[PDB]
């Protein structure tokens, strides 16, 4: 059986992770207390993918919180669903990181390191075969950044096999809430080019011009954006617990997105998107929500697809449909927007299917796709970085924390690099 | 020093469970923090190094050879000359590195016999001889061409 | 006593399983429990035919199958589905991940660990068996499983029990419509298996039959159902000379005689001619002429490859029902004045016959009509190589920047290994240009 271990970090990661978790409870039944109370029998056929067995016919997800504020943990538990985490799992410490990225990777983080992975280890050990672990977290702060990528570095070197993901939110171009967002980033994103085996890049921008174009909602809060990011997350997995016509384990969608190891950041996208009272207009089918789906209105990464090619795509459709209409669509898709995908992989689309739709939603679909344009993203936090490194504006802060300046050098280097990468194949030509 | 399996293992210090990482200085480029880099000043002592390096480095046996390597082998060596003339030269004038490798074998798995840790060990070393190819390859395209 | 064993490796072959095994439980009177009241009711004969069921003493029958995967999702469906009695419980998962879509995760480091069990249910099947004449292996191209573990069962098979007959049939990828990046890498590495190993193997695509769905069945939205209806349809076609009387039977040894000229030239192609809806089964008479002039049709084939660009140089037909030789004989004529069909001049005879008694049958909520007659062929082209030929390019595309390349290599694979496959490709279809050139 594939077992997931769920890990949160920071406020924006156990924020959402909370919400997350309040979403899967319903799609499998599962009461705030803890009692199952559903009625289809395909919802306990799989919950041990996430939820673990207890006396009293209870469930408890196999979920583990980090933090270094009290304050978080204290909503979290002050909440509809605290009481359905165990306690023991509530890892956390005082003197929180204050938005630095050495407090959090190299001071204060390496105390509760050794208690967050020995939790870690007694979760994993009782999975009965361990698929991999994903990861919630913000880039941009302080705490969720080290964090973080300390604990993903140390993961990889415990259990080299298994898989890692990552649902980050990176820094905005231009909505800002911290001042050294960029060295956060850079620092960050030279951990994740290396140690994890997918990302999922989010931008608050793109959720919040969903949101106010798309939703046509009127005053959005963070409650909404966690409302997307986890249905994302729910329909990326949806096919290790449910069963269908043509399953996508979270390894097969590694083989057929990434052609290369260094590139594995992806746009995630979900369909469809009728804003409320106009449901009844919008007819409903499959060449509807691929219409939706390939949009660059809908994408969450902020970041236009038009400008570069997709590497690779794929899409999990969750319905009961026919085949031939998806396959068609997606290769409608391929031939009418020839300029965009790359010449030399004669297919590069994925498609996998599921029976089972989500509660209120005959048909719907995720979407992930790699493409070069995201290397703007990268750009944008480098050129950042660069007008904050040539003067030194904040960095005695992390000096006094036990670093030097060939730290930065290295990393600025290495996004520098990733960037190359990516642009080597996003100009047309190449070919053979 | 060796390469194992993406980790760098010194050789000449003696028994130490830990890693060496791996930073790129911005000016002179990629090095290894930490490597036990010796001095010299007999044959003998060179002798004895080399010795216990080739002691201390991870072989296993296989089908295709009763001793095989496990991992890439790098023999670093820096010399310095320094010409005293007082009246008109200055010493450390120049430095060289010479630098001796040795690369792991390419591994066919099915008739080597390979199973379990040594078939993790193939893997890994053929990922490494790939990407060791695929440079090659993209090197020399990118010279002859220009 | 006449007898084969079916394999049925992977998420397609365990679906085109449960199609075939409703098939067969509808023709002979079998419930979906494994009892047969018409027992009961007849009296006599051996209706629970040993081709493909084992009885019991209580009088339960048990069908010789056996359902592999590496995921328990597919086979957990059939475990709690309708036919949940008619199985024995040894339904091989493995309980772990599944091979996603990487050939060597399913030919070297996953693929074992379950080959044993595989082995001993076969042989305990096949030691129960009393003259069994051929296996029939179920899979699918483009899969980890059904690449990988097929090719390893295969290779174990042909080692272990050697001069039995080994049928394939096959979901060969379609040339523009797929739903996997690395199809190419994985059928390029399953050519050897195919090609050393097996007997004769059988190729089917999902466009050719989606198409004829669409004109045919006049099925606007079809899905997997339907394409293993029609599979099951051509295989009971293929196999039912084993079980009803007939007039003229063919048993597997006569198809390997008279379809493979040489041992390296053993891939024919399928198709079966009265597929037509309810509706549009009136208005038409069906005969012998009309039914046997359709399987040439170059629109009726079930992989998208043109007959007419090459040369026919064997061909099987087998009639099921109200049938007569002389009708059978004045078609063979008929084909034969023809100018587009082109046989090879070194075989002047062409056409093998074979004629059952028994007509189809009808499953419930099906497409397909009742008809009186129906026709399976079963022919051995030159216009095959065509279809090789795009794929081959395909992979050229992708081998030459090494894309993909590192997950196959990270699981004990080679990287040479890719190279030695694609040159035995090419030698394979250089030897189906030849046997066709006109002698001198
Ligand atoms: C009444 C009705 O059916 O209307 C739809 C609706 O109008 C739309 C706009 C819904 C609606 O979603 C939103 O308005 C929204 C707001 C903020 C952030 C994200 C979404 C809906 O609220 C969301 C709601 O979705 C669900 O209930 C899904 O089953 C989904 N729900 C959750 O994410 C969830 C949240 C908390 C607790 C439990 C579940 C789900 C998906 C997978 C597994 C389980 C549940 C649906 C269909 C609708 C409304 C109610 C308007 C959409 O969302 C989903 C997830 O379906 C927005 O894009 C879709 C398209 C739908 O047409
Ligand atoms: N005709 C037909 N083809 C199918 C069916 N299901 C899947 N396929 C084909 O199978 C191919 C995908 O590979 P699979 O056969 O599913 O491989 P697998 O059995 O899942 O093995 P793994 O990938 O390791 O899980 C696709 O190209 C489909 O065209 C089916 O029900 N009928
Ligand atoms: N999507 C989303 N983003 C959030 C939320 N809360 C905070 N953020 C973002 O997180 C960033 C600050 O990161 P922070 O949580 O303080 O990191 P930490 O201090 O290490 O835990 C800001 O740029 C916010 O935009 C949330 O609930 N949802
Ligand atoms: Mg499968």
């Amino acid at each position: 059986m594939r077992e997931i271990v769920h890990i949160q970090a920071g406020q924006c990661g156990n924020q959402i992770g909370a919400k997350f978790w309040e979403v899967i409870s319903d799609e499998h039944g599962i009461d705030p207390t803890g009692s199952y109370h559903g009625d289809s029998d395909l919802q306990l056929e799989r919950i041990n993918v996430y939820y673990n067995e207890a006396t009293g016919n209870k469930y408890v997800p196999r979920a583990i919180l980090v933090d270094l504020e009290p304050g978080t943990m204290d909503s979290v538990r002050s909440g509809p669903f605290g009481q359905i985490f165990r306690p023991d799992n509530f890892v956390f410490g005082q003197s929180g990181a204050g938005n630095n990225w050495a407090k959090g990777h190299y001071t204060e983080g390496a105390e509760l390191v050794d208690s967050v992975l020995d939790v870690v280890r007694k979760e994993s050990e009782s999975c009965d075969c361990l698929q991999g672990f994903q990861l919630t977290h913000s880039l941009g702060g302080g705490t969720g950044s080290g964090m973080g990528t300390l604990l993903i570095s140390k993961i990889r070197e415990e259990y080299p096999d298994r898989i890692m993901n990552t649902f980050s939110v990176m820094p905005s171009p231009k909505v800002s809430d911290t001042v050294v967002e960029p060295y956060n980033a850079t620092l960050s994103v030279h951990q994740l080019v290396e140690n994890t085996d997918e990302t999922y890049c989010i931008d608050n921008e793109a959720l919040y011009d969903i949101c106010f174009r798309t939703l046509k909602l009127t005053t959005p809060t963070y409650g909404d954006l966690n409302h997307l990011v986890s249905a994302t997350m729910s329909g990326v997995t949806t096919c290790l617990r449910f069963p269908g016509q043509l399953n996508a384990d979270l390894r097969k969608l590694a083989v057929n997105m990434v052609p290369f190891p260094r590139l594995h950041f992806f746009m995630p996208g979900f369909a469809p998107l009728t804003s409320r009272g106009s449901q009844q207009y919008r007819a409903l089918t499959v060449p509807e929500l691929t219409q939706q789906m390939f949009d660059s209105k809908n994408m969450m990464a902020a970041c236009d697809p038009r400008h570069g090619r997709y590497l690779t795509v794929a899409a999990i459709f969750r319905g009961r449909m026919s085949m031939k209409e998806v396959d068609e669509q997606m290769l409608n898709v391929q031939n009418k927007n020839s300029s965009y995908f790359v010449e030399w992989i004669p297919n590069n689309v994925k498609t996998a299917v599921c029976d089972i739709p989500p509660r209120g939603l005959k048909m719907s679909a995720t979407f992930i796709g790699n493409s070069t344009a995201i290397q703007e993203l990268f750009k944008r936090i480098s050129e950042q970085f660069t007008a904050m490194f040539r003067r030194k504006a904040f960095l005695h802060w992390y000096t006094g924390e036990g670093m030097d300046e060939m730290e930065f050098t290295e990393a600025e280097s290495n996004m520098n690099d990733l960037v190359s990468e990516y642009q080597q194949y996003q100009d047309a030509t190449a070919d053979e | 020093m060796e390469i194992y399996c993406e980790r760098v293992r010194d050789l000449l210090n003696p028994k130490n469970k830990g890693n060496l990482r791996v930073r790129e200085h911005p000016l002179l480029g990629p090095y290894v923090e930490d490597l036990s880099k010796l001095a010299v000043t007999s044959y003998n002592d060179i002798q004895d190094l080399m010795d216990s390096g080739n002691k201390a480095r991870t072989v296993a046996a296989t089908n295709m050879n009763e001793t095989s390597s496990r991992s890439h082998a790098v023999f670093n060596i820096i010399f310095t000359q320094k010409r005293h003339d007082a009246e008109t030269n200055i010493t450390t004038e120049k430095v060289s590195k010479i630098s001796l490798v040795d690369l792991a074998g390419s591994e066919r798995a099915d008739s080597t016999g390979a199973k379990g840790t040594r078939l993790k060990e193939g893997a890994n070393i053929n990922k490494s001889l790939t990407t060791l190819g695929k440079v090659i390859s993209a090197l020399a395209e990118m010279d002859s061409g220009p | 006593m006449r007898e084969c064993i079916s394999i049925h490796v992977g998420q397609a072959g365990v679906q085109i399983g449960n199609a075939c095994w409703e098939l067969y439980c509808l023709e002979h009177g079998i419930q979906p429990d494994g009892q047969m009241p018409s027992d009961k009711t007849i009296g006599g004969g051996d209706d629970s035919f040993n081709t493909f069921f084992s009885e019991t003493g209580a009088g339960k029958h048990v069908p010789r199958a056996v359902f592999v995967d590496l995921e328990p999702t597919v086979i957990d469906e059939v475990r709690t589905g309708t036919y949940r009695q008619l199985f024995h419980p040894e339904q091989l998962i493995t309980g772990k991940e599944d091979a996603a879509n990487n050939y060597a995760r399913g030919h070297y480091t996953i693929g074992k660990e379950i080959i044993d069990l595989v082995l001993d249910r076969i042989r305990k099947l096949a030691d129960q068996c009393t003259g069994l004449q051929g296996f029939l292996v179920f899979h699918s191209f483009g899969g980890g499983t059904g690449s990988g573990f097929t090719s390893l069962l295969m290779e174990r098979l042909s080692v272990d029990y050697g001069k039995k007959s080994k049928l394939e049939f096959s979901i060969y990828p379609a040339p523009q419509v797929s739903t996997a990046v690395v199809e190419p890498y994985n059928s390029i590495l399953t050519t050897h298996t195919t090609l050393e190993h097996s007997d004769c193997a059988f190729m089917v695509d999902n466009e050719a039959i989606y198409d004829i769905c669409r004109r045919n069945l006049d099925i606007e939205r079809p899905t997997y159902t339907n394409l293993n209806r029609l599979i099951s349809q051509i295989v009971s076609s293929i196999t039912a000379s084993l079980r009803f009387d007939g007039a003229l039977n063919v048993d597997l040894t006569e198809f390997q005689t008279n379809l493979v000229p040489y041992p390296r030239i053993h891939f024919p192609l399928a198709t079966y001619a009265p597929v037509i809806s309810a509706e549009k089964a009136y208005h038409e008479q069906l005969s012998v002429a009309e039914i046997t002039n359709a399987c040439f049709e170059p629109a009726n084939q079930m992989v998208k490859c043109d007959p007419r660009h090459g040369k026919y140089m064997a061909c099987c037909l087998l009639y099921r029902g109200d049938v007569v030789p002389k009708d059978v004989n004045a078609a063979i004529a008929t084909i034969k004045t023809k100018r587009s069909i082109q046989f090879v001049d070194w075989c002047p005879t062409g056409f093998k016959v074979g004629i059952n008694y028994q007509p189809p049958t009808v499953v419930p909520g099906g497409d397909l009509a009742k008809v009186q007659r129906a026709v399976c062929m079963l022919s051995n082209t030159t216009a095959i190589a065509e279809a090789w030929a795009r794929l081959d390019h395909k992979f050229d595309l992708m081998y030459a920047k090494r894309a993909f390349v590192h997950w196959y290599v990270g699981e004990g694979m080679e990287e040479g290994e890719f190279s030695e496959a694609r040159e035995d490709m090419a030698a394979l279809e250089k030897d189906y240009e030849e046997v066709g050139v006109d002698s001198v």
